[PDB]
Parts: C-alpha cells; structure tokens; sequence
C-alpha cells in the first residue's frame, strides 16, 4: 500500500495544527497563545517547575537541537531522499534490462 | 514581529465602557443556565472548552498576583 | 500461549539454542556473582 | 541531593525503571516495505553502516554475532543519546545494568574459545615469542588480564557516563549560581556549558561504538 | 573526623592518577594526526585503532575515577 | 469511541481483560505510528514529540527530587 | 495574516474574568504580602 | 553512590536482559537488506540445431 | 581512627601509580596507528607486538592496582 505524502502539520515542532484549529473557534487566534503563557507563568509561579541547574542544561541542549535541526536538516532530508530516488531507478534499470533479456532470446 | 501588537489591540483589550453592559447580561445568560440546569444538559465539548477558558483567565489572576507582587517566582520578600 | 512461540521464538530459535550456548553460560556466571554479591550486604 | 539524577526512579510507588529500559527499541519501527519513510529509511542506512563497520574484521563463525554485536550498540548508542535529555535517568549509568551487559558477552566468548579452539586458546594465555627465562609469571600477567577484562568493560562505560552527567550538572548549577551577580560572567559560562554538551553528545556515541568494538576484539580473538 | 579527612585526602590523591590517562589520549590522537598526513587512505583502520587506544586509556583513567569515588562516597 | 460518547455506559462497554489492555496499547500505537512516522517525505517532528513526551514523564516522576529544592517558602 | 477575531463568549467572560482575575490579583498580592513582611522581620 | 544499593539490581538487570536480548533483536531480524537486482540481459544457451 | 585514615590515603596514594600505565597503553597504540600508517601489510605482527606491549604495561598498572586493595582491605 503507498504512503501518504506529507505527516501532521506540527508547529514550533511540539504542537499539532490540529489543537490551533480546535481552540481558535472558542478563543480565536491568540487563544493558544495566551494559554501557553498563562500556563507557563503559573508553572513557574507556583514552583511546580523549579528553575534548577536542570533548567539551564535543558536550555543549552534545546539550542544545540534547534540549531542543529535548523543546520543540518534539509541535507538529511534531501539524502534520504536520493537515497530512495537511487533505489527506485536502480529497481527500474533492473526491470528493463531484463525485459531486453526476454526480447533477445 | 509588528503583528503582535495587532493581535493584542485586537483581541485582548479591557471592556470597553459600553460592552460591560453586554457582559452583565451574558452573566446573566450563563449563572441563568446555571439556575435552570441547562449546563446538564452541555455535552463533552464545549464543557471542556468553557473549562480550559476557565483555566486561561485563572493564569490571568496569577498574572495579576504576580504583577501585584512585582516579582514572579514566589514573594521577593 | 500462542504469538509468544510463533513471533518471539520462532525467530530467536537459531540463536538462544545454538549461537547463545556460552551466552546462558556467562549470564549462570553473572546471576551467581550478582547473588553472592547481594548476599555480602 | 547531587547524585538523585542516579536514584534509582519511581512514580506512584511503581518502578518506573523498567518502562525506561524497555523504551529504546520503541524508537526503531520497522517495516516489510522497499521504498519507505525517511525514518527507516536513515535506521536502515545506519544499521548496513555499522554492520559493514563492525563485522567486517571477522571470520563466519564470527560473524555469526552480527545480530548480537549490531544490537548492542544501537541499544548502548540509544539509552546515552536519550540520556542527555533534562530530567532523564540513563540507565547505564548503573553498574547492574553494565555488569549484567559485560559479564555475559565476554564470559560467553572465552567459553566459546574454550570449547573450540582449545589448544590455541590456552596457547594465546602466552606471546609466543617471548624468550624462556620468565615464560612462566609472564602468563601469570596475561591471566590476571584476562579476568579483568569484563569488569573493565563495564566500568568503561559506567563511569564515562555518569561522571559525564555529573560534569554537565555541576555547571548548571554554576550558571545558575552566577545568573545574579554576574551577566557576562553567566554568558561565557553558558557558552562552556554549551561545549561540553557537545562532547557529551560525542562521547555517548563513543562509548556505545568502544563498549561493542571491545567485545567484538574478544571474539574475534576467541574464535 | 580523621576518617572523613583522610578519606578526603585519599580521593584527592586517588585522583590524581587521571592525568595519564590525559597524556595518553593526548598521544594517541596527535599519532593519529601523523599517521593521517602520514596515508590519507586508512582513515577509517586509524580511526579504529584510535578509537581502542583511546579506550583502554579511558579504561585506566575510570579506573582510578572509580577508585576515588569507592573511597569517598562508599568506604 | 470517546469524543462521541458521554455515557458512563461506555466505560462499562469497554473491555477490561490483560488481552483487552494490550491490544488497546497497541492500536494507539498504529495509530501514531500510521500518523505521524509512516509517512514519505515525513518530517522530524514525529520523533521531537515522542522526546518532549518522554521528557515530562521523566520529569514528573523526577519530581518528588525537586520539591526539595523549591526556590521559595510561601 | 487574516483577521480570524474573538467569538462573544470569548468577549464576555475573556474580559470580566480578565478583571475579576487582576483585581483579586492586587488583593491576593498584598493579602500575602504584609504576613510575608511580619515574617521576614522575623527571619532574625 | 546509589549505584551500590544492592536491592535494585534485580529491577535494572531483568528488563535490560529482555530489551537486549529479545526486544531489539527482534527489531533487528526484520530489517533485511535485499541483495541488489542483478538483471543479467545475457543468459541464452539453447543450442544450435542437430546440424 | 588513625590506621583507617592513613589505609585510605595509601590506597590513594598507590592507586596514582596508574597513570603511568595509562599513558604507556597510550604511547603504545599510538606507535601501532603510525607503525601501520607506515606498512599496513604487517598487521598481524603489529598487532601482535601491540598486544604484547598492552599486557606488559598493564602488568605494572594492575600491580599497583592490587597493591592499593592489599593495603586497603586486607592489611
């Protein structure tokens, strides 16, 4: 069975368009918005987050993910590509010669 | 960049003088369906819509704490 | 029964029987080191 | 209080160890397809990668171990590289779990260069070439060696890790110790914290590569 | 006490002993340099060879780590 | 399925057998899987949020560790 | 981007909860904040 | 250490003993890599005829 | 007391001697990564002097190593 082209339409890499689109009719569109900032500043408010040592290595690896995601991405994307698209034509080459195979005898 | 200050002079102003009105009456509306039980008869959606509305302007009385407190971790003090 | 002999050991057949014979040895070495370890405290 | 990183976890009084553990694999889908995500697609370019790397070097009965040795280092390389995660208990800065790895694999290749091999696997115990006078305590050397190969291996790893964590940690709190008194002082502290992220990042995947490298040099020498 | 300062001092001492570890990383990965610009076409038997010198050297280095950290935190 | 029902006679209707919570994991599993990985030309965020999610249960069971550290007193 | 704006229940509880939330924030702030100076007095 | 509190050791052993020595061997016995196709156009032995 | 104490910084203090046989393990893989730079058609006699070097070197360390854990846990 073939595969769908595309995936979810994530945004900012965490959140799915779909949680968008099903609060934006009962709050618009900064509604997700305003919620995130007021979820997160009653995280760190009420010390159910406790700003930690823990908090500043998340940040540096955060930012080496970040970058390197924003970096070295598109060429992981487009080898895997290629190394598909080189699979593909070399299957194909291998039905045609055959196909010549067959015809000459 | 420039469109954030656009969504919030937008959307997320105090009442203007003349909609207070309309928010007293939809008050109304709401603690009405309160007194009659008609919130029974709300089903999943927009009852947990109506909670996580609940949720955002609850953060907002945090925010006002923690402006009044002019720190945010906790009391400076 | 069943799925656990036909997905799980049915493939792992020709390595837990013949490839991971001294494999079963070493892990009878480690859980007697690791008991009398335990023991010791 | 410093070490807590390295408690063993729970939650709701449960061991949460095991769904740690049992996680890595979850990571690697597989499929029966030709033409594939990107996703298994890489996984499988990575895989053929490391298994022309490690297996190469043998000989068939060897490279009978192509499944053990390939999945041990996806395995090790896995839980480190989830290791470094905020918050995350890596389980192989445990000595049970790199005991239980490295006792089993080297004890099972000896054995197997024991029940084969026979004469030329006492025979190894000494270099030939040595000369007479000391022959003897010379094997004596080697023997020691020998049995100090799998805790070595285990150690390796058990350290390198978690003195690796530790490390990051402790500059956390560092920067955060600065982050009132200083700016600057925090920004270059940053920028080291950075750095050594970085080669935590690069020292996971070496331990992982070295810890199976290590045991496929014993098989390799026993079979 | 006397036992917590000593115990102190021993882990300070047993510490020590990872600067050979430093010096012999240094000297596998400076020969692997030479050997690199040396016949750029093995790099990936020296890097093989580099990663099992390092290794050992690690091994010797943990060796001595742990052995702090067993005098300190466990004895 | 939920999401449509608001009966507790759902709850009732659902099997509750070892067999039952198996296969329940494993369908949510497919379900993610045929979502948001087993897709050509996919993207990477099918793994960051397996990650993020693997985060905050570590962190939530790394919990009881931190309330011992809280910055205030209240 | 398109103007996609509020509905009106956002308008009306949005906004008198808004002021219900910020209003009842300045008293829990200095509800909490003269024990919290007593206290701080007391921290010899 | 908490490394040394030798009444854990069992909960760490097992699950890796499983996720190691099944779980992601099993994960490896499906990934198979095909041998290329080698689509060889020239295998034609019939025979000349009797002459 | 005071014969604690100073096991523990003896043992410390032997335990130092390690960093020679790591750096030696270091210098001795880093000579076979440029020896077989140099040759790479002798890899088994390389191999073998190596490993032969390895066992000497690491003689001396686990000599220092046991003398460490013979003054500290059982004299």
């Amino acid at each position: 069975p073939p595969l769908p082209e595309y995936g979810g339409k994530v945004r900012y890499g965490l959140i799915p368009e779909e949680f968008f689109q099903f609060l934006y009719p009962k709050t618009g569109v900064t509604g997700p918005y305003v919620l995130g900032t007021g979820l997160i500043l009653y995280a760190l408010s009420k010390e159910i987050y406790v700003i930690s040592a823990e908090t500043f290595t998340a940040l540096s690896v955060l930012g080496v993910m970040v970058y390197g995601i924003k970096k070295y991405g598109p060429f992981v994307a487009d080898f895997a590509d290629k190394l598909n698209e080189q699979k593909l034509a070399q299957l194909e080459e291998a039905k045609q010669a055959s196909i010549q195979h067959i015809q000459n005898a | 960049l420039a469109t954030f200050w656009y969504y919030a002079k937008v959307e997320l102003v105090p009442p203007t003088p003349a909609e207070i009105p309309r928010a007293i009456q939809s008050l109304k509306k709401i603690v009405n369906s309160a007194q009659t039980g008609s919130f029974k008869q709300l089903t999943v959606k927009e009852a947990v819509l109506n909670g996580l509305v609940a949720t955002e302007v609850l953060m907002w009385f945090y925010v006002g704490e923690i402006i009044g407190k002019r720190g945010i971790i906790g009391y400076d003090v | 029964l069943q799925s656990i002999i036909k997905n799980i050991w049915i493939p792992m057949k020709p390595y837990y029987t013949k490839v991971y014979q001294e494999i079963w040895i070493g892990m009878g070495l480690m859980g007697f080191i690791v008991y009398k370890i335990r023991a010791a405290d | 209080n410093l070490f807590a990183s390295f408690i063993a976890p729970t939650i709701l009084g449960l061991p949460a160890a095991v769904l740690i553990i049992l996680f890595p694999p979850l990571l690697i889908p597989t499929s029966k397809y030709l033409i594939n995500n990107r996703l298994i697609t890489t996984q499988q370019w990575l895989i053929k990668l490391t298994s022309k790397q490690m297996m190469t070097m043998h000989n068939t009965k060897g490279r009978t171990w192509s499944l053990m040795l390939v999945s041990l280092i996806i395995f090790i390389a896995t839980t480190n590289l989830l290791g470094l995660l905020p918050h995350s208990f890596t389980p192989t800065t445990q000595l049970s779990m790199n005991l239980a790895m490295a006792i089993p694999l080297w004890a099972g290749t000896v054995i197997m260069g024991f029940r084969s091999k026979i004469k030329n696997a006492l025979a190894h115990f000494l270099p030939q070439g040595t000369p007479t006078p000391l022959i003897p305590m010379l094997v004596i050397i080697e023997t020691i060696s020998l049995l100090i190969q799998p805790m070595a291996l285990a150690v390796r790893l058990t350290a390198n890790i978690t003195a690796g964590h530790l490390l990051m940690h402790l500059i956390g709190s560092a920067t955060l110790a600065m982050s009132t008194i200083n700016l600057p002082s925090t920004l270059i502290i940053f920028t080291i914290l950075i750095l050594l992220t970085i080669l935590e990042i690069a020292v996971a995947l070496i331990q992982a590569y070295v810890f199976t490298l290590l045991v496929s040099l014993y098989l390799h020498d026993n079979t | 006490d006397i036992d917590t300062a000593a115990k102190f001092i021993g882990a300070g001492a047993a510490t020590v002993g990872v600067a050979g570890s430093g010096a012999g990383i240094g000297t596998v990965f400076g020969s692997l340099i030479i050997g690199y610009a040396r016949n750029p076409s093995l790099k990936q038997q020296l890097f093989s060879y580099a990663i099992l010198g390092f290794a050992l050297s690690e091994a010797m280095g943990l060796f001595c780590l742990m052995v702090a950290f067993l005098i300190l935190f466990a004895m | 399925e939920v999401k449509l029902g608001e009966l507790p006679s759902w709850i009732l209707m659902r099997d509750f057998s070892p067999s039952g919570i198996f296969g329940a994991f494993q369908r949510g599993y497919y379900r993610y899987y045929n979502k948001y990985i087993n897709v050509k030309k996919g993207s990477i965020s099918g793994i960051t949020m397996v990650l993020a999610c693997y985060v905050l249960f570590s962190y939530s069971f790394s919990y009881k560790h931190l309330k011992h550290e809280r910055l205030r007193k209240y | 981007v398109p103007p996609v704006q509020v509905s009106p229940l956002i308008k009306l509880g949005r906004y008198s909860a808004l002021f219900l939330g910020v209003a009842y924030g300045a008293t829990r702030y200095n509800y909490l904040k003269p024990r919290a100076e007593e206290e701080r007095r007391i921290a010899a | 250490m908490p490394q040394l509190n030798t009444t854990v050791w069992p909960t760490m052993i097992t699950p890796m003993l499983l996720t190691l020595f099944l779980i992601t061997q099993l994960k490896m016995l499906n990934t198979n890599y095909h041998l290329p196709p080698s689509p060889k156009p020239m295998k034609m032995k019939n025979y000349n005829k009797p002459w």
